[PDB]
RNA sequence: CCGACUUUGUGAAAUGAAUUUUACUUAUUCCGUGGGUCGGAAGCGGGGCAUGCCCCUCCUUUUGGCUCCAAGGCCCGGUCUUACCGGGCCGAUCC
RNA sequence: ACAGUCGACUC
RNA sequence: ACGGCCUGCCAACCCUGGAAACGGUUCAGCCGGAGGUAGGGUCCAGUGGCCGGAAGAGCACACGUCGCGCGGUGUCCGGUGCGCCCCCGGCGGCCCAUGAAAAUCCGGAGGACCGAGUACCGUUCACGCCCGGUCGUACUCAUAACCGCAUCAGGUCUCCAA
RNA sequence: UCCUAAGGGAAGGGGUAACCCCGGCAGAUAGCGCGAUCACGCGCAUCCCCGAAAGGGAAUCGGGUUAAGAUUUCCCGAGCC
């Protein structure tokens, strides 16, 4: 009874990323750990000198 | 043209996935594709006695070609070609009660047709498929030719054969006449023939073929004896 | 006589292995070009138990080297590991407790678990709770290794073989008394239908060759050739001495 | 090749093209609007059915069903049934209830068929 | 349990006038995959103290993130004939 | 830390 | 039943702030510089409240009518609990015992491909239309409908429980 | 009815004198699928069926009614898939 046909969709959804599937604090975990691990990938080239 | 960029892909070996390469070396083959593969691969391991390692010395790309040639000017009739040969007698036999036509000449094949005409000495020169499955059928007639005294080839192909004759498969031919304006050229390939098969084969029929191992363990018998040197 | 308990376990009827939460075979990865040439990050997930075995099982979720999609494997658990951990799998990673590597790359003196025999066969030794394979000793002349095993055996294998580095986790299980037939049932209900076990001394002579007789006695040697029928190869299987152990005797 | 397995190539089949056909006559219609309605039942409960509900009940083919059972009540009567429900007697025959539209009145058909 | 014959082939040595030792891979047995990178040779870097000519490496150690269906360059061809689709190679070393 | 209203029970 | 609005337990989450003279809290735990108390909030459960369904139904009365007539009234107010049964919540505990799988459903990551504004591309929105097949359906479920040669003090799995 | 559990039968194959016995043994595997048909492209990975009226599970409640059916099967009202 989740089936599309019998909920509303905003009462079937979280309006975010990664919503009804991540809570907040673990997509903003895993914002912040793509944005520090992209960036140590070029300070880390920036390293190959 | 600002837009535009490189974004180069590291395929390291934790990289970015690679892309569609080829692969036919790993492929996993049927096993009709498995066991005829292994089949030749089996084929160049074992030692081949030289009765079959007489086969694989085949008539040269020039002079196979140069007597194909031949072969195809002597071709025998089709089945449309040979209707109207005994459709147009009709008028001599119905009428002139004459027989007027004469003989012509063709290539023969069919192994137990050339094999008689082999033992009559009837055949001028003999033409052998190498590839012949079952090969007993064609292990003994090198002997034959050659102790017989008649030019005997192993050309390359009994499809290749057929064709000549209209057959799927021919696995034999032979010559033996040819018309009175192709003599000298007939003999050209006679001379070749007869120096290349039929005086070699006392000295191939103690050749033995086979034992090349496979390309790794050459490669591992190459890295042996350097060491040993 | 009729057929002995010992001979009925091998039709399966009733003497299969309890095999319905368990969670899948415990092994490694399959051997490809970046576990042999270089090393590949895996994340632990879960240390989950497996009923009816005494180790915890680590899953672990790599990338597939080269299709787009995850592999949850599920490995030995080692002492140690976490979740959230890399383990890393292949010849260039480094030696650290969880990491899987070649026995190439460990050196002398290390402690091991999950080792493979036959190089791929996926893990064979070393694998029961709390014991561990010792690495010997390498020759390079012909790749291959040597291991002190937990059954003190000392076994010679390739040198391209994995093996995980730690040792298995739940160490000293085996320490704890039951205490209660009620702990060896829970034990061997997940496992298999071995136990309660009759002394066959108890029994009537058509079941069993100890069985009979106005007293409790076996009435022969206890102990039997190796070459014995089955169903008489019953008791001591060609033992080479009895008694209990003394000195060298349990070296 | 770039996957390493073989799969059986996308071979072209025919559809059956027979020179002659297993079954030459057209197979009738045993299942027609007279084998399906044997005979209305008469007994008083289906009497009182008429009135009551508005129903005719009916013995029917055992291999019968709704939706048959309405295409042939619709083409014998010159009616139409707004439902039909049924269920197989215990003596073997299935019975079949018949409500019709408020437009056809069951008293009307079942005396232009006669049961009353 | 072990012995012989058979599938059971190849060449090599040492002992006697057959015997143990070996070597090969294709028979054979076994193991692993969704037969997904095997063998040789290149090249990118690192060791030079006969510039050797032999070695060591393959662009992922990092924090429970994400990675697919190529970006890019070059060479043809079709076309509005003054406006645009299909090709081939490199990228992804060869054999 | 007082006043008002109520309270089914247990010792 | 169902629909809407409201309420928002116990937990979970958010924002502000910054705690030792440590505080908060349970029957028991336990929680806090990884952010407690405190203030304000979001979400969740419901078998909770109001309205619609729905008083036109049901019931109890009270009359008066020949013949499934009819008419009239009521269907309110609190409170209680170591109470019984059922379900749920969230704690805690035991395990050499960790206590099924799939069908099905939903959500998301990615974005190849696509469109108008005298109009064309979508729309998991509301409303509207049509259809819903086959088989079981009675009764006992037992000191008489089952088995024990029976209308046998025997045996046979359950739900409700003043 | 649908899905799986323990388990059971099975196509190719292996065994068997033959009935019959083995299902992972890997075989161009039973089935191919999806976007497109104005056709083609891409994928194919642990690859079949059966198995529960106590497991999982699209949807229904109230009031009437029969000599015997229905609480939710008929009638009345209101819903749902
Ligand atoms: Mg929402
Ligand atoms: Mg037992
Ligand atoms: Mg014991
Ligand atoms: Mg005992
Ligand atoms: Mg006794
Ligand atoms: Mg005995
Ligand atoms: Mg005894
Ligand atoms: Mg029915
Ligand atoms: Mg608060
Ligand atoms: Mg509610
Ligand atoms: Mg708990
Ligand atoms: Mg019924
Ligand atoms: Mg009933
Ligand atoms: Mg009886
Ligand atoms: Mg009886
Ligand atoms: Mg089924
Ligand atoms: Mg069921
Ligand atoms: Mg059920
Ligand atoms: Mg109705």
């Amino acid at each position: 009874e989740y089936k599309r046909s019998r909920l509303s969709r905003n009462r079937r959804t979280v309006n975010r990323p990664y919503g009804g599937v991540l809570s907040g604090p673990a997509v903003r975990e895993r914002i912040i750990r793509a944005f520090l691990v992209e960036e140590q990938k070029i300070v880390k080239k920036v390293l190959k000198i | 043209n600002p837009l535009f960029e490189k974004r180069p892909k590291q395929f390291g070996i934790g990289g970015a996935l690679p892309p569609k390469k080829d692969l036919h070396r790993f492929v996993k083959w049927p096993k009709v594709v498995r066991i005829q593969r292994q089949r030749r691969i089996l084929k160049q391991r074992l030692k081949v006695p030289p009765a079959l390692h007489q086969f694989t010395r085949t008539l040269d790309k020039n002079l196979a070609t140069n007597l194909f040639k031949m072969l195809l000017k002597y071709r025998p009739e089709d089945k449309a070609a040979k209707k109207e040969r005994l459709l147009k007698r009709a008028q001599a036999e119905a009428e002139g009660k004459t027989v007027e036509a004469k003989k012509p000449i063709v290539v023969k094949y069919g192994l137990n047709h050339v094999t008689y005409l082999i033992e009559q000495s009837k055949a001028q020169l003999v033409v052998i498929a190498h590839d012949v499955d079952p090969i007993e059928l064609v292990v003994w007639l090198p002997a034959l030719c050659r102790k017989m005294e008649v030019p005997y080839c192993i050309v390359k192909g009994k499809s290749r054969l057929g064709s000549i004759v209209h057959k799927k498969t021919a696995s034999v031919l032979c010559l033996t006449t040819v018309k009175n304006e192709d003599k000298l050229e007939f003999s050209k390939i006679l001379e070749a023939i007869k120096a290349n098969f039929n005086d070699k084969f006392d000295e191939v029929r103690k050749k033995w073929g086979g034992g090349v191992m496979g390309s790794k363990s050459q490669a591992k018998t190459k890295a042996r004896e350097r060491l040993i040197a | 006589g009729r057929v002995i308990r010992a001979q009925r376990k091998g039709a399966g009827s009733v003497f299969k292995s309890h095999t319905h939460h368990r969670k899948g075979p415990a092994r490694f990865r399959s051997l490809d070009f970046g576990e042999r040439n270089g090393y590949l990050k895996g994340v632990v997930t879960d240390v989950i138990h497996d009923p009816g075995r005494g180790a915890p099982l680590a899953k672990v979720t790599f990338r597939h080297p080269f299709r787009y999609k995850h592999q949850k494997e599920l490995f030995v658990a080692a002492e140690g590991m976490y979740t959230g951990q890399f383990v890393y799998c292949g010849r260039r990673a480094t030696l650290s407790v969880g990491n899987v590597l070649p026995l190439r790359s460990v050196p002398e003196g290390g402690v091991i678990c999950n080792v493979e025999h036959h190089v791929g066969d996926r893990g064979v030794f070393a694998r029961a709770s709390g014991d561990y394979a010792i690495v010997i000793s390498h020759n390079p002349d012909n790749g291959t290794s040597r291991i002190k095993l937990p059954s003190g055996a000392k076994k010679i294998v390739p040198s391209s073989c994995r093996a995980m580095i730690g040792q298995v986790a739940g160490g000293g299980r085996t320490e704890k008394p039951m205490l209660k037939a009620g702990n060896a049932y829970h034990k061997y209900r997940v496992k298999r239908n071995s136990w309660p076990k009759v002394r066959g001394v108890a029994m009537n002579p058509v079941e069993h060759p100890h069985g009979g007789g106005n007293h409790q006695h076996i009435g022969h040697a206890s102990t039997v050739r190796r070459d014995a029928p089955p169903g008489q190869k019953v008791g001591l299987i060609a033992a080479r001495r009895t008694g209990r152990l003394r000195g060298q005797a349990a070296a | 090749r770039t996957s390493v397995t073989f799969h059986r190539p996308k071979t072209l089949s025919k559809a059956r093209d027979p020179k002659y056909p297993r079954i030459s006559t057209p197979g009738r219609n045993k299942l027609d609007q007279y084998q399906i309605l044997k005979y209305p039942l008469t007994t008083e409960s289906a009497m009182k059915k008429i009135e009551d509900n508005n129903t005719l009940v009916f013995i029917v083919d055992l291999k019968a069903d709704k939706k048959k059972i309405k295409a042939a009540v619709k083409k014998m009567y010159d009616i139409q049934a707004k439902k039909v429900n049924t269920l197989i007697r215990p003596d073997g025959k299935k019975k079949a209830y018949v409500k019709l539209t408020p437009d056809y009145d069951a008293l009307d058909v079942a005396n232009k068929i006669g049961i009353i």
